[PDB]
RNA sequence: AACUAAUCCUAGCCCUAGCCCUACACAAAUAUAAUUAUACUAUUAUAUAAAUCAAAACAUUUAUCCUACUAAAAGUAUUGGAGAAAGAAAUUCGUACAUCUAGGAGCUAUAGAACUAGUACCGCAAGGGAAAGAUGAAAGACUAAUUAAAAGUAAGAACAAGCAAAG
């Protein structure tokens, strides 16, 4: 006999198919489609600018940034203070 | 005094107390047949 | 205990165990002192000190506390500054 | 017509001659044509007592191959 | 019934309703499956048996029982029975045959007698002929008596059988009528009155 | 006790209950408990006369079977309406208004044998 | 309304799930009934001039059971949404 | 054996088959989507993180709606939303009391609303959140129009809607007629919300009303065949002759 | 020198894999006391699952039951008569054999489906629910053989004395 040939992973770029209800949630995010860039670059056909934040989300990180983590500034004066309050 | 003649039988009380008209009057009646015909009997009601 | 939870198939700990002593990595628990917080008024200052102090576990207790917690918590843990960093080893142990 | 009994079940309905519309014959109406929810249980239960018949009779005629080959 | 077993004995005889009661649930038979298309064997086919107790003799086909691929020679493979036994008599004693199966024995080319493997091929008309695969042929189909005991030439109609001429008469004339409608014409009936509206539901 | 795979019929139960075994009803109860037969309820076998007739319940053994052809409304058509149709192309006396000219009926209404909904026994 | 407030924490469920709640969920206490709270005023442009409210155009706040049940249903008033308060203040301009 | 698809799936595979799938893609996506409504019974967080007090650590929150349950009484009136509560609590509020059934009922109350796309004035059974509501729209046209399905709860409420936009994408006369000035005034007024006369025809309809219509739209008597074959005929003869 | 019996191998079943379905298969009859060709007399699921049980009692509480991608984070954070127990997420990983209908260190008649059957039978009813079969290529060859072989008997009752044997 002669064996079959040798089991190989599907090479290339791979985009699920969005209509088909079978096909797994996980696989349609665009967390998979930066993925397919990452592996194989410009073969995926991912436009670039998609892969960096949209304006609005932009945004969305700019404002969460301000809110829990602050400046190095801000951070010098209130130690400043609480080191006055305790002495 | 003896005991297991119970049965006194009368086909109008028969077919009223579980005929088919009587089985689907209410939901749980019509359930009743519905789990009969799931089993395969051949008598679903008298 | 739970031995293989419905979950994860894992053994769960005892959070009860994990709330009142403390692992050194050498495999000694340690614990308080029970009372050591109660009626210190009527407490005789040796008896006190006695209260006070932080106490090893016997072999059996070791034992039990081991089955109770998983592996986690016997793990080595390098934290800055800690005030157990010399007591998780044995030394000139010859037995 | 094609219509859905009270045991949930699609069955086609012959007519009748009648001398009077449907909806003035009170015989007619209380014959149900529809089924309620608790039914749909029963529905599954009839998919899936189904689907079991049919894969034995799949798997019996896979075996029964077998037998043919290894005879011949 | 999936356990009936087809015996030599023709289905519904009285024989048969002795060998296969209603309770019998013998072991199945199994048989190489064999399509409409594939079989080659017919009831009055010369054939050479190529192996048993009477190999190498030729044999014409009678009975083809196709549920259990078996072909059946008139007076080869046969072992001796008693026929007609009763109390007081023995009976006759008979040479009966035993069923062949379809391996066991090839057809014979009719111009030399050799048992030709044949091929199934259509001809210049589009009728489906057999074909030897060596020496290529045409095989035609033998003529075997109708099972029934008719013979269809030497028949001669009784009373309450048509006549051919009448039965290929045409009279039939199409037209957008229904039977209830012609007889009522033809017969001279005569009906004004309608139904009332009747609701369908 | 009771039997509840044999049929219902009327011979079983009390006298009260009855029910017909299947014979069309070939009249009316009216008031005062009384049978009024209707006649045309009642079925009338359209019998046809038998005298000078060449068919019998056989045939013969050789005469031959055709083939088998079952009819179809295409084949039905052709025979009767495509003729009168093709014909009135050709002298162009033709229009759709008059299909009913060439035999057909735009309703059922008003027949006494209608094709849908039937209103004829066999 | 009525408001709620479950007595047992849920677990959170991720971005893309639904937490599944059990027996113990359904048990809940009373943050607050908004029927008890303090009532707010009712703003409306009057369409007439009605007793001791004042006359056509006039902004006024007023129980909100009074505007319903008169006001509004009689057709006194109008509500006093900016479409309306652009119309009547240029009326009242002109005149 | 298994099913091939989940059982979480099975309703949006019969919409994709069968009369389903004739019905008109607008009406479908109201059907597809699955849209929360808005918090009645419970406060929404106002921020996706808190600091956990006692640790003192930042971590997610996430809302967990409250069951509610509508009885089939409420699809009758306008409901703001506001439901039958079904639930427990512990006696004296502790939780070493014993668990109680518990249900908070809505204070209902019978209104009179007028209409004026509609110029009818309705009784309904209505909740004081729902008069709110139509104080914070500005009329009750303005509630029953910008309210979606959700959060709106009634199919009656459904059924308003559905009149009010066939109403406006008709411009129907019927409006206070003889007064031609007047019928204009509320259409300009509303001009906002309307929409292609199609689509205002399949709002607030379940699927079985759904189903319903379009069996009635694509009903038709068969075509008697002696109309079909002369047709063809007719083509070919006619064909023949060119 | 044998009776009662015993031997047998396939009917089918089990678990996966794959796959949505679209079968809804004469006439007539049937919701009336179903299976009765026509009017009488209108027609319509449910508010939260509970308890057993665990906590060595029990009274808040007790995984699955009461489902929303795998593996990891992690039995960690948290929740809990802070007891018994319960228990995440952020965040990382995953193209699953793809192709066509395949596979078995699965069962072989007290097994494997309850199934030869939801039958016989039992129950007023809901419901419960069995048992079994074996010739050969041919029976259009008289239905096959094979086995000191189970218990039980027979062929062949017994003969002072005893846990029935052992020396
Ligand atoms: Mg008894
Ligand atoms: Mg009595
Ligand atoms: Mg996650
Ligand atoms: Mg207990
Ligand atoms: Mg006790
Ligand atoms: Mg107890
Ligand atoms: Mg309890
Ligand atoms: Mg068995
Ligand atoms: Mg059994
Ligand atoms: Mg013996
Ligand atoms: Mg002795």
């Amino acid at each position: 006999y002669r064996a079959p040939p040798p089991p190989r992973r599907r090479p290339g770029p791979h985009s699920p198919d969005p209509e088909n209800l079978l096909t797994p949630r996980w696989q349609l995010t665009p967390r998979y489609v930066a993925k397919q860039f990452g592996r194989h670059g410009a073969i995926s056909g991912v436009p670039p600018a998609s892969l960096w934040p949209t304006p609005e989300q932009l945004r969305e990180l700019e404002a969460e940034e301000q809110e829990w983590y602050p400046s190095l500034a801000t951070m010098q004066e209130s130690l400043r203070l609480q080191q006055q309050a305790l002495e | 005094r003896a005991r297991g003649n119970e049965y006194q039988p009368s086909n109008i009380k028969r077919k009223h107390k579980h005929g088919w008209v009587r089985r689907l009057s209410t939901p749980a009646g019509v359930q009743v047949i519905l789990r009969r015909m799931l089993k395969g009997r051949k008598s679903l009601s008298h | 205990l739970t031995y293989c939870s419905t979950r994860k198939g894992k053994r769960k700990t005892v959070k009860s165990v994990v709330h009142r002593f403390l692992r050194l990595h050498s495999g000694l628990w340690l614990r308080r002192k029970a009372g050591y917080k109660k009626k210190l008024w009527k407490k005789s200052t040796a008896r006190k000190k006695r209260l006070r102090e932080f106490v090893f576990c016997s072999k059996t207790q070791s034992k039990l506390l081991d089955k109770m917690t998983t592996s986690f918590w016997k793990r080595r843990n390098w934290y800055a500054g800690d005030p157990y960093q010399m007591y998780h080893d044995r030394t000139n142990l010859r037995v | 017509a094609w219509r859905r009994d009270i045991f949930g079940r699609i069955v086609w309905h012959k007519f009748k001659q009648w001398p009077i519309p449907w909806y003035l014959n009170k015989r007619y109406n209380r014959r149900r044509f529809f089924a309620m929810p608790y039914v749909d249980r029963f529905i599954r239960l009839r998919i899936e007592k189904h689907a079991r018949i049919e894969a034995r009779k799949r798997s019996l005629q896979k075996k029964k191959e077998k037998i043919l080959h290894a005879k011949f | 019934s999936p356990f009936y077993r087809y015996g030599m004995s023709r289905p519904g005889s009285i024989a048969d309703k002795r060998k296969n009661p209603p309770w019998s649930r013998r072991r199945p038979v199994v048989v190489e499956p064999i399509s409409d298309e594939d079989w080659h064997l017919f009831c009055g086919d010369m054939v050479e048996i190529l192996e048993g107790k009477d190999a190498g003799k030729q044999g014409k086909v009678v009975q083809v029982v196709r549920q259990r691929n078996w072909v059946v020679l008139e007076g080869l493979n046969t072992h001796y029975r008693y026929i007609g036994r009763t109390k007081d008599h023995r009976g006759t004693m008979i040479a009966s045959e035993a069923p062949l199966l379809h391996h066991q024995v090839k057809l014979v080319d009719p111009v030399d007698r050799k048992p030709t493997e044949i091929q199934w091929r259509f001809t210049e008309a589009g009728e489906r002929v057999r074909v030897s695969t060596r020496s290529g042929r045409i095989i035609p189909k033998p003529e075997f008596p109708r099972a029934d005991g008719i013979v269809p030439e030497t028949w001669t109609d009784g009373p309450k059988d048509t006549s051919v001429e009448d039965a290929l008469e045409r009279t039939y004339v199409p037209r957008l009528k229904t039977l209830e409608e012609d007889v009522m014409e033809a017969m001279g009936i005569q009906e004004t009155r309608r139904f009332k509206k009747v609701y369908w539901y | 006790g009771a039997d509840r795979m044999s049929k219902w019929t009327s011979k079983r139960g009390p006298r009260t209950f009855t029910k017909s075994r299947g014979a069309k009803k070939t009249g009316i109860y009216t008031s005062d408990r009384k049978f009024v037969q209707i006649k045309e309820m009642v079925p009338e076998f359209v019998v046809p006369d038998l005298t000078g007739f060449k068919l019998k319940p056989y045939v013969n053994y050789r005469a031959p079977a055709g083939i088998d052809t079952p009819l179809t409304a295409k084949a039905l058509f052709q025979e009767t309406v495509a003729p009168a149709i093709e014909k009135d192309f050709k002298e162009g006396t033709f229009d759709a208004n008059n299909l009913e000219k060439y035999g057909f009926e735009p309703t059922q209404e008003g027949k006494l044998f209608q094709l849908y909904p039937k209103n004829f026994p066999r | 309304t009525v408001i709620v407030e479950r007595w047992w924490k849920v677990p959170l469920a991720g971005e893309g799930r639904k937490p599944h709640l059990h027996r113990r969920h359904r048990v809940y206490k009373l943050v607050e009934d908004t029927k008890h709270r303090p009532k707010d005023n009712l703003e409306l442009i009057l369409t007439q001039s009605v007793d001791e409210i004042g006359v056509r155009g006039d902004l006024v706040s007023v129980k909100k059971s009074v505007g319903r049940n008169k006001l509004l249903s009689q057709g006194l008033a109008v509500y006093a949404s900016p479409e309306n308060r652009k119309l009547f203040e240029e009326e009242k301009s002109l005149r | 054996p298994l099913h091939r698809y989940p059982v979480h799936l099975w309703q949006k595979l019969r919409l994709r088959q069968g009369i389903c799938a004739r019905l008109p893609a607008h009406f479908l996506r109201s059907l597809e989507e699955e849209r929360t409504p808005t918090p009645v019974h419970y406060k929404p967080h106002g921020t996706k993180f808190k600091i956990n007090p006692k640790n003192g650590q930042r971590e997610r929150v996430e809302d967990v709606p409250i069951p509610v349950h509508y009885p089939p009484e409420s699809q009758q009136g306008l409901w703001g939303g506001e439901g039958l509560i079904l639930g427990y609590r512990y006696a004296n509020n502790d939780k070493l009391s014993k668990r109680v059934k518990k249900v908070w009922k809505p204070q209902l109350f019978t209104r009179e609303l007028y209409s004026e796309i509609l110029d009818k004035k309705f009784t309904v059974t209505v909740t004081m959140r729902t008069l709110d509501l139509i104080d914070e729209a500005y009329g009750f046209d303005f509630y029953i129009l910008k309210t979606p399905k959700e959060d709106l709860g009634s199919k009656f409420g459904m059924d308003l809607k559905r009149g009010m936009l066939l109403r406006l994408a008709r411009q129907d006369p019927h409006l206070h007629p003889e007064n031609p000035e007047r019928r204009a005034a509320i259409y300009d007024k509303y001009r906002s919300f309307v929409i292609p006369e199609a689509e205002a025809e399949w709002v607030g309809l379940t699927l079985e009303e759904a189903l319903e219509k379009q069996r009635l739209l694509e009903e038709k008597d068969p075509v008697p065949l002696f109309k079909v074959y002369v047709e063809e005929l007719v083509q070919r003869l006619q064909e023949q002759v060119l």
